[PDB]
């Protein structure tokens, strides 16, 4: 899964 | 002669995969009679060259300020790669040689909580949320606040502190008009670190 | 030649009336061919005389760091006097001058209030206490934690950091066994500053 902040891609595993 | 120092990425930079994170060789005290600086870089000794040199920036006391910026991979940085920045130029005895990376040790993961306001500050125009933030390291982190998918700039947040098991911790404390805190609304804490999954938390609040 | 650091009183001195608070003007780089310092101190321009000095020390890089001390009273401090030490020295061509005095403007009561730990954070051996100090004016300040009369150990504090509004808050975390504080043990967060009633506040939390 991925993690975003205010539609912002911060990462993903 | 001049002087030579070294800056990190942001945590931000680093932790955040659409951004583009660098180490910067800023130096300054470059003369005027000898302006030119030959840099070499070298990542876990062994050199690169993809630098690239900053516009020359004059200062206005008789010096200019001379500044290489290189690129780095997020994984690189985060797994501990140091970083060297060397600096000639013709008014030093012998080059200056900088070094930087992620401070070393096993990194841990923040424990993110959220505090609602004291009762006894309900009478005041505007009430305090909390988010302590603990048992982390290293001490590269950052720290923001969000309601209804819009940013809230009204925050401050503590430097890290070392705490007595070697981790550190920090308080945010996110100021809201009174009104909005009794009214209901959700304020959030968003917490980038390269220790939790994905670099990323967040912790919710309202009443 | 010689350089000068002149140092205020630690905040908890001038908030307690037991203790002694005192200004240091300390003077590193001091040769071993001139040694000798002429201090002279001045209390908002007024010259002082009941000035001590620590004795001399040798540092290892063959330099002495000579060190007078002056004695303030409580109210002095706490009322914005200015405090100068002049230092004078052979190996200078002109002496040293430096002042030091309480951060300028109105004073401004902290607002202290405790904070239970979360309970997300429930199921760990130690639980974390708070205390939130803010809206203070000056800087200056201390923060202890206690329990039944005896001082507990076991807490950090954050350095002031200055607010939007142009006063400082803090915030002390107490770290505690969380057996304790399911007993219903009582802490208690104590508040140091001068513009508090008594220059002392305390709020407990269980
Ligand atoms: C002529 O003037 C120049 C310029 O000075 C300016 O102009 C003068 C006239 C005055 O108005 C000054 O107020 C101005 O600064 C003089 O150059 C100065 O020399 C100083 C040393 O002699 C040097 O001090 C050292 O600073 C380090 C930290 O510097 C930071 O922070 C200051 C502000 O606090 C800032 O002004 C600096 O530029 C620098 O800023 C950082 O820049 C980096 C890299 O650009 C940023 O990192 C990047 O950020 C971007 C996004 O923007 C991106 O994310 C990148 O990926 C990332 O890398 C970073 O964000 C900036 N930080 C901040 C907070 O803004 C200290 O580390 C260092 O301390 C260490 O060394 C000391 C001993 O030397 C020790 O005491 C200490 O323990 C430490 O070990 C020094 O204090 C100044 O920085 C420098 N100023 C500039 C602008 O370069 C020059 O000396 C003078 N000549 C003469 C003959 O007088
Ligand atoms: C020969 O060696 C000497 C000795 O140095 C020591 O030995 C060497 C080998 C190393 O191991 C050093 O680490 C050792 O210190 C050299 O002398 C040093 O020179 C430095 C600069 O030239 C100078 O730095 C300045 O320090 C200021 C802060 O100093 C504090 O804190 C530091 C670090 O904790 C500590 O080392 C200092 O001693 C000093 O500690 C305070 O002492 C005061 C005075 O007693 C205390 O206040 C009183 O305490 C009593 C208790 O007895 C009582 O509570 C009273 O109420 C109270 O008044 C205070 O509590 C102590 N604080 C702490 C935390 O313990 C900085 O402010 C200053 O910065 C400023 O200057 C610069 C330009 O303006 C800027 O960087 C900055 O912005 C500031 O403006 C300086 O950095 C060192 O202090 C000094 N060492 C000592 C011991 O004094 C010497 O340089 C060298 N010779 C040569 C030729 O180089």
């Amino acid at each position: 899964d991925c993690a975003w902040h205010l539609g912002e891609l911060v990462w993903c595993t | 002669g001049p002087s030579v120092f070294l800056f990190p990425p942001k945590p931000k930079d680093t932790l955040m995969i659409s951004r583009t994170p660098e180490v910067t060789c800023v130096v300054v005290d470059v003369s005027h009679e000898d302006p030119e600086v030959k840099f070499n870089w070298y990542v876990d000794g062994v050199e690169v060259h993809n630098a690239k040199t900053k516009p020359r920036e004059e200062q206005y006391n008789s010096t200019y300020r001379v500044v290489s910026v290189l690129t780095v991979l997020h994984q690189d940085w985060l797994n501990g790669k140091e970083y060297k920045c060397k600096v000639s130029n013709k008014a030093l005895p012998a080059p200056i040689e900088k070094t930087i990376s992620k401070a070393k040790g096993q990194p841990r993961e923040p424990q993110v909580s959220t505090l609602p306001p004291s009762r006894e500050e309900m009478t005041k125009n505007q009430v305090s949320l909390m988010c302590l933030v603990y048992g982390f390291y290293p001490s590269d982190i950052a720290v923001e606040w969000e309601s209804n998918g819009q940013p809230e700039n009204n925050y401050k947040t503590t430097p890290p502190v070392l705490d007595s098991d070697g981790s550190f911790f920090l308080y945010s404390v996110l100021t809201v008009d009174k009104s909005r805190w009794q009214q209901g609304n959700v304020f959030s804490c968003s917490v980038m670190h390269e220790a939790l999954h994905n670099h990323y938390t967040q912790k919710s609040l309202s009443l």
